[PDB]
């Protein structure tokens, strides 16, 4: 078919077969940001209940909902596929899985370009960086606090069962 | 969901509003394919049952109409396919293309005749979504069909828009009783007999081409491949086209049937189909039950065989004449599939290799075989001395129960397996042995008039051969009239008698 | 309502009705549907979507269609006017005789009557076959089940049952052929025709035909015989006639139920049993009986899958039992017709009481050689036999002769047999074994008990033999 | 809206309501429904209640609103369904209105505690001196009839409940057994005949009937025995005596099943769900013989399993059967030669059957059981051929047929005779007549020995002398 843009951040399914179709949708015509911000958006335009209440209820049971939610609430100037996938994943009820969606997506612009180095000593702050052990050390500076959170404790684990670990 | 269609070609686009594609409801985008079940996406409007075609040229069946695809039975192999291929609809379901350009042709089930002329393609189609006819539109099978079996036809004998399970086993000669019962029909076809202008329909389900190869030569040899579809679904297939075989030759034969004549098909057998078909739909998932078959394998070939009949009127009164074959394994019967077919039989032919290790080709368990029709399915020429002899027969083999503490202990049965014994003799019979009706009541009436029974069971046959050559040569003008009288006459017996006696006492002497 | 089929997959079709939808059962009629498909609305599937059962052919169609819900389930004609018609599980004359005007229609769905409701008591008919006065004697109302093959005479004896039976009777009768064998049908129609029972001169008959033959999708097989269980609830209650109900077969009835089961995407137990298995029968089985304004008299018969009764459809079966006939395929195969099992060819309702108390004793002394007698055949297998000690010997030849005399020749099978049938009358019955039980027939041999009517003649068989 | 109490119909299977919402339901909660139907939540989904429903609909459509009851069920429990013939729900199928049953008590609540229960000591007896005798037999006790169709097996239970006539009908307040006969899956013809039977029998009176035909929801036929075992409890627990007949729990468990199949709640070995034997033991151990708390009463459990060809290797069979104090297996070849009993006594078993029944028979029956184990053995010598013309005897002597039960003093009377070889001495048709001549003459006469030997609880050698000879007395005298 149409050969697809499968660059990862993404998940691989799980809404990445969702995201993926943004991945080559949005990214061509590049619109990759100005989508994964539709969205960002979206979503709180959602997340009041227009969410609860008939957003994901249907007891009308959706069916005349996605044939009202397609055109009430996806009414919107968040539509260049914005709606018209929000229209695709309404009667196929996906969108009660919004958020990791866009989550999939989100990691993208903002996070494709994200950090992840995680040893047990640690649990990477996530950064936005191509490149790697540079910034790395700039969370020295940043080193300043935490129960260690990003980035570990390296105390009751490492050394601490040492001790038991000899015996 | 299903992760198909989150394919993000397919997805990719719905989102962006940039759809339109293939049709996606009278054509479809393979989905997956795998398993010759191309799930095609789309296929809407897609008509049911309907046949597609594949951008392979395979065919494929639009079984399940999902509501986003199909589950499309494949015509082909799907290595000669692949994901995402656009099948368009074919907007029809099957029919096969039906006429009677077919009877002196090898063809796949898909109508092409890989003897190789290629289809000598019947202009007209019928379809096999055609189904049973009436209960009004039958009137009763009494037309007979004789196979030239002297056993067959007299104890079992044939009528005709019948359906009897022939059963046995591994080519048990099984296939040589087909034969002698197609040359046969030889003669009636080469008669202008157009009440037993039967149409013979050869469904080859799974046989490997070889097999089909001799015999095809065979039916050849027979040269009654003229009037002789051979549809031929072979070891090199898919399943659905094996399993189709039968449907499609159904189509083609309740033609003949309502065009007032005569079809004859024989299924061989939809033990193969079966377990395709319910490996099929396994493979579909679609369920199995017992013995891991789907329920409605019954259905499929109850359904199937309902159609097979002896009309009425409206039809010509002709039929279609089914002859079905199910290739037992050890008299597996509460197998299920025979248990069904059974119950669906209007008799059953057993066969039975002892009988064929006795030489007795053909093999049969006569006890057993039956033909719940019966006297429906005969003549009365061999009524008359079939009826006493297959009773003779059965007391014979009563006592062929009762003959081990010395059977002479009354005379009757002692006699009974002589006499028995003779007629066993004449019921064995050659390989390649189609018979002429006057001959073999002739014959039978040698017997059950114990003028064999007055002879050694080495010369039974001996006679038999002889007789058959005597009465050929003189009592030509006797066979005339027992084919004429269409009985023994009994002019003709005291002709045939007389000869009989001289017969035999030139065959003994 | 409207639906769309959303999908057909299989007969199962999905249709989503989409002015809502009625509820289950609720009848549909396919629109744009050649005839009259009608689905029968079998699941809210939800959504609005209900899963139904097409009971038609559903080759050829655009999916996607329109439905639109016929607001009901299927009704079907009522009233006399179908005694002399074979009709489909749609009313829909398969006599096709023209019309069958009734002048009611109604919903196959017949109902239970409650326990006040129903005559809580038997009665006691009998059959004149010896075998089964003796074993299991009849009663009116009651359902039998009844094995073996078709044509073994399985199919036969029902009907030279009914042969003498519903012409005697006056009580109607329902014949389901269920899964029918339509060529069965036909012969038998004219026959029927023929026969007067049913007559056509006047279209009702003193019997109404059901077929819904083989090739008819299971949805339709399995349903028509709720069909014709509306009907004979009609005759009894309305139209007083004590239906005689042959059931041919109601595992064929199954079969089409469990089939739709699977498709139904349900768990059919285990076989691939439908799980319903039990509450079709129950809902159905309870739907017959005598009540106060008559009895249908239930004729099953059950051919038996794989031919095992441990099968737990014939252990359902065995519930709503009144009497039971189990054809012995062994007795069968010994050249018997009857093709009986002397041991579950039965009625509870057989008694001191219910039958004579003598019928009963001698039954049960019957009973009892025949119970002996079987145990010795084991033993005789693996041995020989000979030392066990004659008086047993006896009985078995007794019990032999006795398996003879059951042999029972027919006359609607004197065709083939070219034994002339015997309607015993009971007293010959009782007599022929009490003199069995004598033990008279010293002498005379096994065979010169096969296929008789009344015990005399056997002793006169004897005789022929000499 | 609730969709936390109450529901819509998102789904409904045809049985199974898939019903959106409900959730603030409570687990195992009746509903009921806009069909008028009731239902359980059962399964409390994570989304949707799984609502079993109790009742039958295509009145139902989607979207219909499930209400809650708010109640886990209870049953009206009591003691007035004595001559009355009900369904589960407490409503009366009797048509004779509705019952007297009232108090109502989960059925959800569970087995006695030890001392609560108190160990039989409590005879146990059903006018069938085969049972009485070769089963000894105490209330509380669990024992199965395992046998295939009433084949006499249903019979069984009436003779049974017949005789308890005598006794709920005598002042036998310990001898007072609520007999609860839960018909799961009956025609309802068998029930009426039965029902009749049992009336004409009349031990309906002192009776309860829970039927649920054939036809009747699987959740209901399912429910009635708890039903009923809440019912009998009601006496139990209340001093009394109840009998639970659980008729049949096959039927239960088919219903059952197939309720869990359709529910999607698996399926287990031979397509049968995990919790099965489980189900029954948890409601069987709701049944008990309980200590003096509860009055003393008892809840005696005849549970009835009808086999399938015998099959009880059936994992269903072998679980009952390991929760069973004990079978009364029934063998057909006898009933089918006639001889009711039919019974394999080999099969029919109590693993200690002894600590709750009489003296009387005892006295005369251990030993009796022994001499028919030596009479049976042994697939002539005088001893041997002895044993047969006894056993023979005395095979007539447990022949009751179908249709005779009895005090049980007439039933150690005449086995004593047998015992004493009295009947050997007579051909074995005749005992059978002799017996009823004699039952009879003792009748007539030593009916004063007969209520003597009811009294002493035990048979008396005194009694036994002036027995010896009356019954001498009968068999010399009425011996031709």
């Amino acid at each position: 078919f149409a050969k697809l843009v499968r660059p990862p951040v993404q998940i691989y399914g799980i809404e990445g077969r969702y995201a993926t179709a943004l991945y080559s949708a949005a990214s061509k015509q590049n619109k990759l940001e100005q989508v994964e911000k539709e969205l960002l958006r979206v979503g709180q335009i959602l997340k009041e209940p227009k969410m609860a209440a008939s957003l994901l209820n249907p007891y009308v049971k959706r069916s005349v909902k996605v044939k009202s939610l397609s055109d009430m609430t996806a009414k919107e100037k968040f539509s260049p596929l914005t709606s018209n996938l929000i229209n695709l994943l309404a009667e196929n009820g996906r969108l009660t899985n919004t958020p990791a969606v866009i989550s999939a997506f989100s990691t993208m612009m903002s996070v494709h370009r994200g950090e992840v180095p995680c040893t047990v000593t640690t649990a990477s702050a996530l950064d936005e960086t191509t490149l790697t052990e540079l910034k790395t050390v700039l969370k020295s500076f940043l080193s300043k606090g935490q129960v260690l959170k990003l980035e570990v404790k390296i105390d009751p684990s490492i050394m601490g069962g040492m001790i038991v670990r000899i015996g | 969901k299903t992760g198909t269609a989150e394919v993000s070609s397919i997805l990719e686009e719905r989102i962006l509003g940039a759809d339109t594609s293939v049709d996606l409801e009278e054509t479809g985008r393979v989905l997956s394919i795998g398993d010759g079940i191309a799930r095609v996406h789309g296929l809407r409007n897609v008509q049911a049952e309907e046949m597609v075609e594949f951008s392979s040229g395979l065919k494929g069946m639009s079984l399940n109409l999902e509501p986003d695809n199909v589950g499309v039975v494949v015509f082909g192999n799907d290595k000669l396919i692949k994901e995402g291929d656009i099948v368009k609809r074919t907007g029809a379901i099957v029919d096969v293309p039906v006429g009677e350009e077919l009877l002196g042709r090898v063809v796949d089930a898909l109508g092409n005749a890989i003897d190789g002329k290629g289809p000598i393609g019947s202009k007209a189609r019928r379809r096999v979504g055609l189904k049973a006819p009436g209960i009004i539109p039958r009137i009763s099978v009494r037309e007979p069909m004789q196979t030239g079996i002297k056993a067959v036809d007299s104890l079992v004998p044939i009528g005709r828009g019948q359906r009897e399970l022939i059963i046995g086993d591994r080519q048990t000669g099984k296939t040589s009783i087909a034969i002698d019962t197609i040359i046969n029909q030889k003669r009636f076809n080469d008669g202008t007999d157009e009440k037993k202008k039967l149409y013979c329909i050869y469904v080859a389900i799974g046989q490997k081409r070889s097999t089909v190869a001799q015999l095809v030569k065979r039916l050849t040899d027979a040269d009654a491949m003229k009037y002789t579809i051979v549809v031929s679904a072979t070891a090199s297939d898919a399943a659905p086209l094996q399993y189709l075989a039968p449907y499609s030759g159904c189509s083609m034969g309740e033609y003949f049937r309502d065009n007032g004549k005569h079809a004859l098909i024989i299924y061989d057998d939809l033990s193969k189909q079966a377990v395709a078909y319910r490996q099929m739909s396994l493979l579909l998932r679609r369920p199995p039950g017992r013995e891991a078959y789907p329920g409605d394998v019954f259905y499929l070939h109850s359904r199937l065989l309902e159609r097979a009949a002896k009309m009425n009127d409206a039809f010509g009164g002709g039929s279609l004449t089914a002859l079905p074959v199910i290739e037992t394994q050890a008299g597996d019967v509460s197998a299920y599939i025979p248990t069904n077919v059974i119950s669906i039989t209007d008799g059953q032919i057993f066969l039975e290799t002892e009988l064929f290790y006795k030489g007795i080709r053909p093999a049969i368990n006569v006890g057993l075989s039956v033909s719940r029709v019966g006297s429906a399915a005969q003549t009365r020429a061999m009524k008359q001395v079939a009826g006493t002899m297959k009773l003779e027969l059965a007391q014979y083999r009563e006592v062929a129960a009762f003959a081990q503490f010395g059977s002479d202990l009354d005379a009757a049965t002692q006699q009974l397996l002589s006499r028995g014994v003779r007629l066993t003799e004449l019921l064995k019979q050659g390989q390649y042995s189609p018979m002429a009706i006057e001959e073999q009541v002739a014959v039978i009436y040698a017997g059950v008039r114990g003028y064999l029974d007055k002879l050694e069971p080495s010369k039974i046959t001996k006679f038999e051969n002889a007789f058959l050559s005597h009465v050929i040569s003189q009592h030509q003008a006797l066979l005339g009239k027992i084919r004429t009288d269409g009985k023994i006459s009994e002019e003709s017996d005291a002709k045939l008698k007389e000869i009989v006696t001289n017969f035999l006492a030139g065959f003994e002497a | 309502t409207t639906g769309r089929i959303v999908a057909v997959i299989g007969a199962v079709v999905d249709v989503q009705f989409d002015e809502g939808l009625p509820p289950i059962l609720n009848a549909l009629e396919v629109q744009g549907r050649e005839t009259r498909l009608v689905l029968e609305v079998a699941q809210h599937l939800g959504e609005s979507t209900v899963r139904t059962i097409a009971m038609d052919g559903t080759e050829g169609l655009v999916r996607g269609q329109k439905v639109l819900d016929s607001g009901a389930p299927i009704r079907i004609p009522v009233g006399p006017e179908t005694l002399g018609r074979i009709m489909n599980v749609i009313g829909e004359p398969i006599d096709e005789r023209g019309p069958i005007k009734t002048k009611q229609f109604a919903a196959i769905h017949a109902e239970a009557p409650e326990f006040v409701e129903m005559s809580v008591e038997q009665e006691i008919l009998v059959t004149g076959i010896k075998v089964v006065d003796l074993l299991a004697p009849y009663a009116k109302g009651g359902k039998i089940g009844l094995f073996g093959g078709a044509g073994v005479g399985k199919t036969v004896l029902i009907m030279e049952l009914i042969n003498n039976v519903a012409k005697a009777h006056g009580g109607y009768s329902v014949f389901a052929g269920v899964g029918e064998r339509t060529r069965e049908g036909n012969d038998l129609y004219h026959e029927m025709i023929e026969s007067g029972v049913i007559n056509l001169k006047d279209a009702t008959s003193k019997v109404a035909l059901v077929y819904g033959q083989m090739n008819e999708p299971p949805g339709a097989r399995a349903r028509v015989a709720l069909t014709g269980l509306t009907v004979a609830e009609y005759f009894r209650d309305q139209e007083g006639q004590d239906v005689l109900l042959f059931i041919d077969n109601i595992f064929r009835f199954t079969q089409a139920g469990s089939e739709v089961s699977a498709l139904l995407g349900r768990i059919p137990s285990a076989v691939g049993y439908q799980p319903t298995l039990a509450t079709d029968m129950g809902t159905m089985q309870e739907r017959i009986t005598t009540t106060k304004k008559g009895s249908i008299t239930s004729v099953q018969a059950i051919y038996v899958p794989a031919d095992d009764l441990t099968d737990p459809a014939p252990a359902t079966t065995f519930a709503h039992l009144d009497a039971t006939t189990v054809l012995s395929r062994a007795i069968a195969e010994l050249g018997i017709y009857p093709a009986v099992d002397p041991l579950d060819s039965t009625s509870r309702i057989m008694d001191p009481n219910i039958v004579g108390s003598e019928h009963y004793d001698v039954a049960r002394g019957v009973q009892k050689i025949l119970q002996d007698y079987k145990s010795l055949q084991d033993i005789i297998a693996i041995l020989g036999m000979d030392e066990l000690s004659e008086e047993d010997k006896l009985t078995v030849s007794r019990a032999r002769k006795i398996q003879r005399f059951l042999s029972q020749p027919f006359q609607v099978a004197e065709v083939f047999t070219g034994h002339l049938g015997k309607l015993v009358p009971l007293k010959e019955t009782i007599k022929g074994f009490q003199q069995i039980l004598a033990g008279e027939y010293d002498h005379l041999p096994e065979q010169a008990f096969y296929m008789v009517g009344p015990i005399e003649e056997a002793v006169a068989k004897a005789d022929k033999l000499a």
